[PDB]
């Protein structure tokens, strides 16, 4: 049929439009946005604390540093480094040589089909254990805090400050899971899939946006200081957003050509 | 709504259950015109 | 007293797609109204009804082709209909499609001429449904579905696959070319040559569009492919 | 017969922030009357909204500031605006925020006077939005939002910091002056010298109170810092 | 507040003919219709019910 | 119907147990005829 | 009331739930007076 | 011992509510009790001959 595409706008049509026929039933609508995206899914791997933990300093840190490392998740589909908020995705295809191995992520799935701009929903969270009958927690801060570092003593027995706090903190029984749901308590309205702002007024960073997360989390084993094993340990970190929604259109990633 | 199989029961409040936008004082529509 | 009761076999099971919630933890927040951000998306086949550019080898890749001079019996262009393709891999039916296991409704096809206003021509757009052997010639090509384009002021002109399969629902991916995931061939066919006047450019150009019909539709949602971050 | 049921993943687990109660042990107990205590508190917003004096260095802190004598162009005192900033610390406002996340409404300041009633002046005080530098002169200060305040019979002159942001809420703490946590400066500027008659003290006092507006609002509880109890 | 129950001795058994369903797991799947086949069979009996040759032996 | 006991209750909803076939727009009868 | 999600039901009574005191025979109201 | 967040947000004078409490173990695999007295009275301590 006749028609114009430089107007942007084309009318979708039919078989009968230009031939003899007839259109099909619906069928199914399993294309809606709300039931597409709640499916849980892995996000990281993350070791746990057995003692009291040092955060990570800013980006520009130099060499000679004490600090933990490899121990906290952030809670967010957008690429990460260091437990810390980033800008490209990064990949190690040479291990060896000096220097501490950055921590990643991405949500694969998520990009895959990030067909918007903006974004909102809910977020319910569960952990996994990777060991054979191992004894953890979860702890977790909301979005714009930081995690207090220090010890205290009972009965000359050190024990973690983390233990205690008026924000979520839940325990399991041995080889049992954790799981809840949190709110959406970013400052900003939506989170930005893609952005091109700045958050400082001077010397800042284009297109890395400051709160775009739902907080923070981390595990630990419920013993004094006193019990520093000799083995490290991990677990697995499962996302499932809920009651999504969708704001405006954009571009899928590109896929090559061999 | 979703990918939500209950359609019965509630045993939370919903303010509880979700979160909510605090207030101030069918086939799909097309994006994109022209005039 | 206490309610008497018996779990069953399934019980501390971890299922990701379950149909449910849990346990809250944080609640009672409220959140700031979202009113002033126009343009919510409610389903995507809204985007996926837009049409888009497809891309072919020059010889390294264009979206548009280049009409020759030389006289010659076979067709100007012709892919296969399979969303696995490359053709169509950039794509937004493509690429949305990949992420899914069946589908139903009309594709569209759409071109656009984007050669200089003084010249004049006709082609012919055909559609052949599976066979031992492609077609190869414009006897073979007119006895299938097709139809007849002719250059005039308007520039651009439509097309539409019909929907003809022995079954409901068709395979988006072709393992094996069975009857449930390929579907024929598409072909174009430079009917008479074209006519430009005294100093002009020869060899003009035409381009492609791809976009989802009507009564597109799709189902069973599946994981999707992470390569592309390579 | 039983009630066939299977309990879900999460079984067992404790969680200290769980919306409900539990089990009961010791019950059907009953306790004396409290009707006679006076002044029941149902919202901390109540203490949130009284003042309270600020602190600054007298180079070793104390609440008051002295006006000079000398003659130039600087502001007589500015601070920012950030609720972690020292001079907000000892304040309840301050206190309070401290143990939450996020914030809302017009921060309120207050002034008074105490010198002899034989005095005369005027003073200007102004509200900077963030910039790339902070202001430092009378010229630049005019421009911003500022009020004029003369010495009379009254004693005090209350301000407010209109909430200007471009977000809904704003952080209470800042780890890195984002515009999200950060909120321009406020200044104090010296209009006019003072007039004394002969045979009085120099150099008077000026005093400070900071509290919460009307419309102030907090949300978000979090831990507390237990570095007081060193 | 909770509710007190107390599970029977019968408790994480797999009984193979239990009469009862399960959960779903990837549910609102809608499918073609099957009007147009015809013959549906509703009982094994109706086939009984149709006589068949039997055997002997010629030896 | 069938090797199902329950009669009384049902927690999710039918479209999430069952499968459904979307719409388009006593004794027993035998099987063979003759005319 | 309170951070207290239930809504609908409540098992034991409430004498024994909680405490009580033994009978004998909106907006946020100010704080200190002046007159 | 000390209640350090009560005492960080304690800006009143006189305070009443009822108390949950829970208990928690710090050994793999330990089995323990936990016993309780009102205010105002005094734990007993002897011990009697079964077997
Ligand atoms: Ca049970």
């Amino acid at each position: 049929s006749t028609d114009n595409a430089e107007t942007g706008v084309i009318e979708a049509g039919n078989t009968d439009t230009d031939f003899s026929g007839e259109l099909a039933a619906p069928g199914s609508n399993h294309t809606n946005v709300k039931f597409l995206f709640d499916r849980s899914r892995l996000l990281n791997v993350i070791k746990v604390l057995e003692k009291d933990a040092v955060f990570p300093r800013p980006f520009p840190t130099q060499e000679g540093a004490q600090q933990d490392d490899g121990y906290f998740c952030l809670l967010t589909p957008r690429p990460t480094v260091a437990s810390r908020p980033a800008t490209r995705f990064g990949l190690y295809a040479n291990p060896s040589g000096s220097g501490v191995l950055a921590n990643t992520s991405l949500d694969f799935n998520f990009y895959s089909l990030a067909c918007f701009t903006y974004f909102r929903s809910d977020l319910e969270v569960t952990v996994v254990s990777l060991e054979p009958d191992l004894e953890f927690a979860v702890g977790w801060f909301p979005s714009g805090s930081e995690y207090q570092a220090s010890s205290f003593v009972y009965d000359q027995l050190h024990v973690p400050f983390h233990f205690t706090g008026r924000t979520p903190r839940a325990f399991a029984s041995k080889g049992g899971k954790v799981s809840f749901v949190l709110p959406w308590n970013s400052v900003s309205s939506v989170l930005p899939v893609r952005w091109g702002g700045a958050s400082k007024l001077s010397s800042a960073t284009r297109g890395l946006p400051a709160h775009a997360d739902w907080g923070t989390i981390y595990a630990f084993v419920p013993r004094p200081n006193e019990k520093k094993s000799t083995a490290v340990k991990h677990v697995a970190v499962y996302i499932r957003y809920k009651n999504a929604r969708a704001w405006c259109p954009s571009m899928l990633p590109f896929r090559s050509y061999k | 709504r979703g990918n939500n199989g209950n359609m019965t029961f509630n045993y939370y409040a919903n303010t509880y259950q979700n979160s909510v936008d605090f207030s101030t004082s069918g086939i799909l529509n097309p994006l994109g015109y022209l005039k | 007293g206490p309610i008497p009761t018996a779990p069953r076999e399934n019980s501390l099971m971890f299922l990701s797609t379950l149909p449910d919630d849990t346990v809250p933890a944080y609640g009672n927040v409220r959140t700031p109204p979202v009113n002033y951000l126009p343009g919510e998306i409610t389903d995507l086949l809204q985007l996926a009804r837009i049409p888009t550019l497809m891309a072919f080898e020059r010889v390294t890749y264009v979206p548009y082709v280049a009409v020759p001079t030389q006289f010659d019996d076979r067709p100007l262009i012709s892919f296969p209909i399979t969303l696995s393709d490359p053709v169509y891999q950039n794509t937004l039916v493509g690429a949305i499609s990949s992420n899914f296991a069946n589908y139903r409704g009309c594709i569209q096809i759409t071109l656009t001429f984007c050669g200089p206003m003084m010249a004049r021509g006709k082609f012919l757009l055909s559609y052949s449904p599976p066979n031992g052997t492609q077609p190869q010639t414009l006897s073979e090509a007119m006895q299938c579905t097709y139809s007849i384009w002719d250059i005039g002021l308007n520039s651009s002109w439509t097309f539409v696959v019909p929907y003809i399969s022995p079954s409901d629902y068709r395979e988006t991916r072709a393992i094996t070319n069975s009857v449930y995931s390929a579907d024929g061939w598409f072909s174009l066919h430079k009917l008479t040559k074209i006519t430009l006047p005294p100093d002009c450019p020869q060899s003009p150009c035409i381009l492609f569009f791809a976009s989802a019909g009507e009564d597109y539709t799709l189902r069973l949602p599946v994981d999707c492919n992470p390569s592309y971050v390579f």
